RNA sequence: CACGCCGCGGCGACGACCCAUUCGAACGUCUGCCCUAUCAACUUUCGAUGGUAGUCGCCGUGCCUACCAUGGUGACCACGGGUGACGGGGAAUCAGGGUUCGAUUCCGGAGAGGGAGCCUGAGAAACGGCUACCACAUCCAAGGAAGGCAGCAGGCGCGCAAAU
RNA sequence: AAACUGCGAAUGGCUCAUUAAAUCAGUUAUGGUUCCUUUGGUCGCUCGUACUUGGAUAACUGUGGUAAUUCUAGAGCUAAUA
């Protein structure tokens, strides 16, 4: 049974005028535990939320009403589809699969998004909650009977749909696969079209390296070309928006619609959402405790579903599921492709530097030698100290245990206090410090890369890509994280960032990525936040815009009254 | 923005008109009047250009009756512009701007009224050929100025056709009012018709009137 | 209702089609046509219940369509086309011919007719006026309008018109002493002789018959047919001939 | 094992013969339609795909089995007057799945364009 | 469509001024409705009853306008109020009598959130039509756009109480 | 295929909120009115280019606006039981 809670709106409920009602007609309050606080010298009145049974009283004694009820989520086991194991994740619903349209799913991390895929895709018979005995595939169809979804597992049990899984974890995908682009893609297309797939993914540039060359943008690009040319009707797409930047994500949005035959089933699942008005048409959502149990909504449409998301509030339940809305000199590295020729900059102490680049641009081979490896040419600073350095691609190999890992291999004298309240206490490592690293999904593995990388001490911090593997809402946690440990350790940082949010809030110093983008380039001198976007966006040619009130950066439509006006004046983003 | 249409070859254009100093002889007058289009450019000197209509800032069109820069909402119906009913006799109250032109329209379409001297490099270099050609019977008379004797069906304009992988084949259009020996048997069909049915007035006529006297004989006996 | 009704639920149907409660919730309504909604059977129900030379609905339609069925030797393509009360139902690809007519209990019969009777039917004629020049016209019951009658016709007398031309060959006239038929209502379907008229003034006039048992009847004077002259009926009549036995001589008759 | 047929109605209209099948089958399962099709075409000097046969209800107690079939002239007034698919459960026709949702979600898509789009939009 | 006869033609689908009758609809007659007097007097010259002449309507008429008459209903219960009141065919009890129930699959009425006002049409005061006002709500580039499950399923909420 | 045209969308469905001589029921009337459709009547009754007449607009082609709709604007064609 879900559990009731009683919501005040500040407006008509002025309590000066209407003899303060609901205070005297409450049980709670009439034993004297205090749910309701009022007086009548007040504004508004106060309902506990920990001291409301949730009962309904209160609500016809008043006389402006202005008091809701309102549903705070728990755990149901009502309709249960999936449980994973004892003591473990419960996915609570199945999402409902729509023929031609595209369906898209935003939530928070560990709540069981990537779950639900497996299952719609015949890649999991569900256990339906019971991990002992297991029902097999009779009595799972005669579960989801008055359905449309027993007609569909049909289709899936006898293959008439067939069901092809873009992966979340991009990154390990060559260990699988050997030699070279050419000849991995192209055995496997099924379809001989090889001509919108490369030019509305930006490729062809890349099919004489191999496929274990590419760093993490283009190694996310190359796995939205397999999936597309294959021949099946069922596709999921796992974080589209990882690895990416923002002219190669609206790029990612239009070739996923260039999957929909109307016969064809298209579900995908973001953490970005500002695409997401031009990928998707109908939006469910998840909600629950994450990684104890996860439910589906119903699905809402493309510019319906993300509002009630940000509000946290979802109005077909009444559930609510939240209440929140010095120098160095330039060089010249050639890999074995093309060369990066650095223009030589200043640096500064105390100061944060964003890279601002493309898929391919250099920022995983300049975040190599600021660390004293690969330097061809003469020159190049050396720090003077140990460095710390994030890697991009976390393919961690280690023995046991986090507390092993994170806590006896690194500073066994520890430096708390002040080491846990300002830097572990908001990432959550402590939770799952029980855990193994080895068992970790992305969103914890980037998470717990990140505290060693904190937790060195060292002159120049090298960190890279906070954003990949995240939901949304812990990418602004992030931000608050690294702003206000190197400004007050005093030292400095280099970050590497994709996301338009993160890299707008922290930047003291920018560093811009300028050429052809992966066959010719050139980093910039260090130039300031407002210019310093303002050209690159003009790279771009994109422009950016904020929603008025709850700040979200919007891309304005390419030729339009608001682009082309902001285009004139060169402001392509508004106080940056 | 402009869009430039001419109307005798067929061939239109989008150009981007950018500085509005070049524009002013265009704002402060109504639709559908000829504008002296020298201004825009060097290579207009002799042609005049009609303000044809256009769209909105925000993209909603001109009506030619209503009378202001700004918007309004009209009550439109069947045989209005800017309208499409659903159903028989569906009015809705749409959002339209008035036939003023001023400079915040985002196109301004234009319709050349008379050629010039020059070539415009999109326009008057090429002519398209009017498809589908005439179908009714007077509308080729008329074009081909035929006679009282002469024949309608052989002067027909073909539409030569050709394909990629097809064998190529002329399509010519039914000729419709055209008096086939179908039609006189149906004229003469009706008119049969119209003899049958007054033969049968009169026969029912003189039949009755006979019974009738027959039966005031009868009636006349008491 | 804002507008006319199209459906025809089956229990407010009429009693004497003789339909099922559990074959559907629908019940074919009659075309508009000439006869009344109460008192006429439409083809789908006599092709499909009463000679069942269709099983299904689609069947009557698939036989309507090849231009099979006569109604009074004209061609009808609807399959709830009304026909009743000597409507010539005629079938020429097997060659028989049947007239609608109601047996004793109130029902409409298959009876079957001679291939030389299947000529003419008889027909109550309704209103009698004058027109546009002094035209006579004349309206059956069946809405069938003749110009040029016959001038001592009357209404509540009977005519017989060729079926193939639309022309009345004779009449009858409405006495005492003719043999008749009811079209009506609780004594519909007995055949007697007349006795009497009373004659009110403003309201429905009441017929006295007297049966060839002897027992007598009477019925309002909108639901008299005349069939015949004296005693002698014009048309093939069904085999109890309108004579009304009791519950106990039908039980009895059955065994 | 044995066909008894009531009653009897030839069908000048839809050119067939009426019956109503009687099997008496007193030691076995309910007999195959196939098998009562053959009995029946040699019984009545026909060919044995021209005659249908329908609703077999077998009585309680294992006794007979009674139902209706029918016996066309030829195979060309089959494919004209027989339901399809009483032809379709004689392979002699099948129809296109899609069948009632897709369709429908079909029809109200196709509403929402003009032109020549209606075909270039599924 | 059928095809010709020595000009003249057969069989049809479609068409309409009109008349008939066919589905009806609309307005009327006589008689019948549960509780209350702590509702015995009501109705008004701006319509309450009637007369004349019109307007209007599809037609009859205070339906409405002008002028004139002072009427109309009432303990045989008007008028006012209540109703967890849609009306009827019917239902459960039942010796005869009664008493109570009927939202509910058939008929008849009314309404599509509250009220209005209209377009087309033979037929509407239509809401799987439109125009506003009130009320509540969705998207927005804050310039604007679109709304109506008391249709089938479904979720919210209220509940003792109702399905894929 | 599309679009023009014609017809249907006023029946069916759902619920019972208003309504206590109102609804409704049996009864009687339209001689005080309308009626798409079907079915029969009528359609050389009239004493005054015709071997067939005119103008367009859709589908289509072509240029675009708007963030946004089953929004539609300009240019060029061609029909009718419009
Ligand atoms: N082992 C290798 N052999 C040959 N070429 C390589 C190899 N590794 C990298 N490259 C090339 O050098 C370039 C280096 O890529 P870079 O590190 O700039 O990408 P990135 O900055 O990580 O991209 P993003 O940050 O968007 O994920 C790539 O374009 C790649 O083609
Ligand atoms: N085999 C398993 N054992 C334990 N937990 C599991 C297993 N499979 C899935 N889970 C749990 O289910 C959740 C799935 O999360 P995920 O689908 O990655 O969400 P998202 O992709 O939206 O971040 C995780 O929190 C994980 O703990
Ligand atoms: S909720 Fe109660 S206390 Fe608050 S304003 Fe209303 S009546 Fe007063
Ligand atoms: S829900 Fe219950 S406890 Fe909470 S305010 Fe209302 S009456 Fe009080
Ligand atoms: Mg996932
Ligand atoms: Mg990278």
């Amino acid at each position: 049974k879900l559990t009731r809670i009683a919501i005040v709106n500040h407006d008509k409920c002025k309590p000066k005028k209407c003899r303060q009602e609901c205070k005297k007609s409450c049980p709670v309050v009439r034993m004297g535990k205090l749910c309701i606080e009022v007086t009548p010298q007040s504004k508004i009145a106060w309902i506990s939320e920990t001291l409301c049974i949730g009962c309904g009283i209160c609500i016809k004694k008043c006389p402006f009403g202005a008091l809701s009820i309102v549903n705070l989520p728990s755990n149901l086991e009502k309709e249960t589809t999936h449980r994973y194991c004892a003591n473990a994740f419960k996915l609570h619903r199945l999402p409902i699969p729509r023929p031609g349209e595209v369906l898209g799913l935003v939530g928070t991390n560990g709540i069981g998004k990537s779950t639900a895929l497996k299952i719609l895709a015949g890649k999991q018979k569900p256990n339906l909650g019971k991990y002992d005995d297991p029902p097999d595939w009779q009595e799972i169809l005669t579960y989801f009977r008055g359905s449309e979804l027993q007609n569909y597992f049909t289709k899936i049990l006898e293959d008439d749909l067939k069901a092809i899984i873009k992966p979340q974890y991009v990154d390990q995908i060559p260990k699988a696969a050997k030699g070279t682009v050419g000849s991995i893609l192209d055995r496997k297309d099924e379809t001989k079209t090889q001509a919108i797939v490369c030019q509305q993914l930006d490729l062809t540039h890349l099919k004489e390296r191999n496929v274990e060359d590419l760093s993490g943008g283009e190694l996310q690009r190359f796995a939205c070309a397999v999936v597309c040319i294959q021949k099946a009707d069922i596709f999921m797409f796992d974080e589209p928006s990882s690895y990416l930047d923002v002219k190669q994500r609206l790029k990612a949005a239009i070739t996923i619609r260039s999957l929909i035959n109307p016969d064809r089933y298209i579900i995908v699942v973001e953490h970005d959402l500002s695409v997401l008005d031009y990928l998707s048409d109908f939006i469910c959502c998840l909600y629950g405790v994450p990684s104890a149990y996860g439910v589906v909504t119903m699905p809402f449409s493309v510019r319906e579903g993300i509002n009630i998301f940000l509000d946290g509030y979802v109005p077909t339940e009444n559930l609510r599921f939240r209440d929140a809305s010095y120098k160095y000199p330039g060089m010249k590295k050639k890999m074995g492709e093309f060369e990066l020729a650095i223009v030589a900059g200043e640096f500064t102490d105390s100061e944060i530097m964003v890279m601002l680049g493309e898929n391919g641009t250099g920022k995983t081979t300049f975040i190599r030698m600021l660390a004293g490896r690969l330097k061809p040419d003469e020159g190049g600073e050396v720090p003077v100290l140990n460095v710390s350095y994030k890697p991009q691609k976390i393919s961690p190999k280690s023995t046991g245990s986090v507390r092993q890992l994170l806590h006896e291999k690194i500073r066994d004298a520890y430096t708390h206090p002040q080491f846990v309240t300002d830097v572990m206490k908001p990432l959550q490592i402590e939770n799952i410090i029980d855990q193994e690293v080895q068992t970790l999904s992305g969103g914890e593995l980037q998470r717990v890369a990140l505290a060693l990388c904190l937790g060195k001490p060292a002159d120049v911090y090298l960190i890279d890509e906070p954003s990949a593997y995240l939901d949304s809402e812990q990418r602004l946690m992030a931000a608050r994280v690294v702003k206000r440990f190197i400004l007050h350790a005093k030292k400095t940082a280099f970050v590497v960032e994709h996301d338009f949010i993160m890299a707008t809030y922290l930047a003291d110093r920018v560093i811009v990525f300028d050429g052809v983008p992966s066959k010719n380039t050139v980093a910039n001198s260090p130039q300031t936040l407002l210019a310093g976007m303002n050209k690159f966006l003009s790279q771009l040619e994109i422009t950016f815009r904020r929603d008025p009130n709850n700040y979200r950066p919007r891309i304005n439509k390419l030729n339009s009254i608001k682009d082309v006006e902001q285009k004139k004046s060169g402001n392509y983003f508004f106080l940056d | 923005k402009l869009n430039i249409s001419f109307p005798a070859t067929g061939c239109q254009k989008l150009i981007e008109v950018d500085d509005e100093r070049k524009l002013r002889t265009f704002y402060e007058k109504r639709m559908a009047t000829e504008v002296a289009a020298d201004a825009l450019g060097e290579e207009w000197k002799g042609y005049v250009v009609r303000i044809s209509g256009g769209n909105d800032k925000q993209g909603f069109p001109m009506k030619q009756g209503v009378l202001t820069h700004g918007r309004v909402r009209l009550l439109l119906s069947k045989g209005h512009s800017c309208y499409r009913p659903r159903r028989t006799g569906e009015r809705k109250r749409k959002s339209v701007r008035g036939c003023i032109v001023d400079a915040n329209l985002s196109v301004l379409n234009l319709v050349i009224v008379k050629k010039g001297e020059k070539d415009i490099p999109g326009l008057t270099d090429t002519t398209v050929p009017r498809r589908l050609g005439p179908k009714r019977a007077s509308r080729i008379r008329k074009l081909f100025n035929l006679s009282k004797e002469d024949d309608v069906r052989q002067y027909v304009v073909r539409k030569p056709l050709n394909k990629e992988g097809k064998k190529p084949r002329t399509k010519a259009p039914k000729i419709q009012r055209l008096v086939t020996p179908r039609v006189l048997q149906h004229k003469r069909r009706r008119i049969a018709l119209k003899k049958q049915r007054t033969k049968k007035n009169k026969e029912e006529a003189a039949e009755y009137a006979k019974l009738l006297a027959k039966r005031m004989k009868e009636a006349k006996e008491k | 209702a804002r507008g006319p009704k199209k459906h025809l639920k089956r229990v407010a149907a009429p009693k004497h089609w003789m339909l099922d409660k559990l074959t559907g919730v629908f019940a074919p309504r009659p075309s508009t046509g000439p006869h009344k909604l109460r008192e006429c059977l439409p083809l789908i129900i006599f092709l499909r219940n009463r000679l069942k030379y269709a099983l299904t609905g689609d069947e009557v339609k698939k036989i309507c369509m090849q231009r099979f069925i006569k109604i009074d030797g004209k061609v009808r393509t609807d399959i709830t086309y009304p026909a009743g009360f000597m409507d010539v139902i005629s079938i020429d690809k097997t060659g028989e011919n049947f007239r609608l007519i109601y047996d004793t209990k109130g029902r409409f019969a298959v009876h079957r007719i001679t291939p030389e009777e299947a000529k003419y039917k008889l027909c109550k004629v309704r209103k009698i006026f004058v027109g546009t020049k002094g035209i006579p016209h004349l309206v059956t019951h069946d809405a069938r309008t003749i110009r040029y009658p016959d001038p001592l016709i009357k209404v509540n007398d009977t005519i017989q018109i060729d079926l193939e031309t639309g022309k009345i060959t004779d009449f009858i006239k409405f006495d005492t002493g003719n043999l008749c038929m009811v079209t009506g209502g609780a004594n519909l379907g007995r055949i007697g002789v007349i006795t009497n008229r009373e004659r009110h003034p403003g309201s429905f006039d009441v017929v006295h018959v007297k049966d060839a048992n002897g027992n007598s009847f009477a019925t309002r004077l909108s639901n008299i047919f005349v069939i015949g002259k004296g005693n002698k009926p014009w048309i093939s009549l069904p085999r109890g001939k309108g004579i009304r036995l009791t519950i106990a001589e039908e039980r009895d008759k059955r065994l | 094992v044995t066909i008894r047929t009531r009653k009897f109605m030839t069908n000048r209209l839809l050119q067939r013969k009426q019956m109503v099948i009687d099997v008496l089958h007193p030691g076995k399962a309910t007999v195959p339609k196939t098998e009562i099709r053959e009995k029946l075409a040699k019984m009545y000097k026909t060919t044995p795909d021209v005659i249908f046969v329908f609703g077999f209800r077998t009585h309680f107690g294992g006794g007979k089995t009674t139902g209706f079939g029918m016996i066309y002239d030829s195979l060309d007034y089959a494919k004209k007057n027989e339901p399809k698919h009483r032809l379709a459960r004689h392979g002699l026709y099948e129809k296109k799945k899609t069948s009632r949702k897709q369709r429908k979600e079909r029809k109200n898509r196709m509403k929402k364009v003009r032109g020549t789009a209606k075909a270039n939009v599924g």
